[PDB]
């Protein structure tokens, strides 16, 4: 097929007419088969196709990375965006975790909304690195104890104020 | 002895390190020397010990402070700062 | 015994 | 707009609030860039600064 250039499906395929043909194909062994074409259609193309291709990768490789590699590309449909990331929320977080590493607007506002929709903290505070700061005090609003600490060394007014708490 | 011994000997050496941290708040030196140990090496038990350091922290201890070189305060906290990034990212 | 004298 | 910015750093010069006024002036700037010229108006708030590079 690439070297070159169920009835229904076929014929609209033959109307269109490299798209189309792995799209369907995948659609139609939906497995092996079906994964490597769409993925390499996708691939040779790079506001619905590109979502359904973006989507369709990303699930296949959940299955079998491509969560930053798909949102990045995408930042250069929020909603969309949103509600795959609400798919994502464990392998999320570590990919998350790895883009901040690898770093050290709208992507950065959408993430930090999803967060905050000990965990949830934790979160917030490993993506926006003052968020983590305001979640913490709202929180606190042993617990005592070590969020004073966090803040305390995050921050190295405020210090003076919690060692005052925490000798209170 | 016992701690230098687990070190010679990854949970072994995180006891060892408690043990390093429960021993520095029972007593600068000291505290140094934890604190390099703690460079050297570089869950939630781990980032309370770190922050009762942090909350902790004079010649001589410069000095000492200088031939483990061979400002610390400044690496302290940094080193702090990516403790708490691990921890987070765990 | 020298691991309960140490976290005295 | 440049002296404006100017006024107000030295402003913030002259503690918290100073602070509060020059992240509002960053959110501002942020919400108008939404080349020469943008790089010279630039020339928690570490971080922001860092991400924006």
């Amino acid at each position: 097929f690439q070297l070159h250039d169920i009835w229904k499906d076929l014929l609209c395929t033959f109307t269109v007419p490299h798209s189309a043909f792995y799209y369907q194909l995948s659609l139609l062994f939906d497995q092996e088969f079906a994964l490597k074409c769409i993925s390499k259609s996708a691939e040779y193309s790079l506001q619905d196709f590109k979502e359904k291709q973006h989507i369709h990768y990303l699930n296949l490789l959940i299955h079998f990375e491509v969560l930053d590699v798909l949102r990045l590309g995408h930042e250069c449909r929020t909603n969309f965006l949103q509600l795959l990331l609400q798919e994502d929320i464990d392998f999320f977080s570590t990919l998350l975790r790895l883009c901040n590493a690898h770093s050290d607007k709208i992507v950065d506002s959408i993430l930090s909304q999803n967060l905050r929709s000990c965990f949830k903290k934790l979160y917030c505070f490993r993506m926006l690195n003052a968020a983590a700061e305001v979640l913490y005090q709202y929180i606190l609003m042993i617990r005592k104890r070590k969020c004073y600490l966090m803040v305390i060394n995050v921050l190295s007014v405020t210090l003076t104020d919690l060692r005052d708490e925490l000798r209170g | 002895p016992y701690a230098v011994l687990s070190q010679f000997y990854d949970r072994e050496d995180w006891g060892q390190a408690l043990r390093l941290l429960l021993l520095l708040i029972e007593f600068h030196y000291l505290v140094l020397l934890v604190a390099k140990f703690l460079y050297p090496i570089f869950e939630d038990s781990v980032a309370t010990v770190i922050e009762v350091i942090e909350t902790k922290w004079s010649n001589l201890y410069e000095t000492i402070i200088e031939a483990d070189k061979s400002a610390t305060l400044l690496k302290n906290l940094r080193k702090k700062l990516n403790f708490k990034l691990c921890q987070a990212f765990m | 015994d020298w691991v309960e004298q140490l976290i005295l | 707009e440049t002296i404006d910015s100017l006024i107000s750093g030295m402003k913030i010069f002259y503690v918290a609030a100073c602070c509060n006024v020059m992240s509002q002036e960053i959110v501002s700037k942020i919400l108008e860039k939404n080349k020469a010229k943008l790089l010279e108006l630039p020339l928690q708030d570490l971080m922001k600064c860092t991400y924006k590079i």
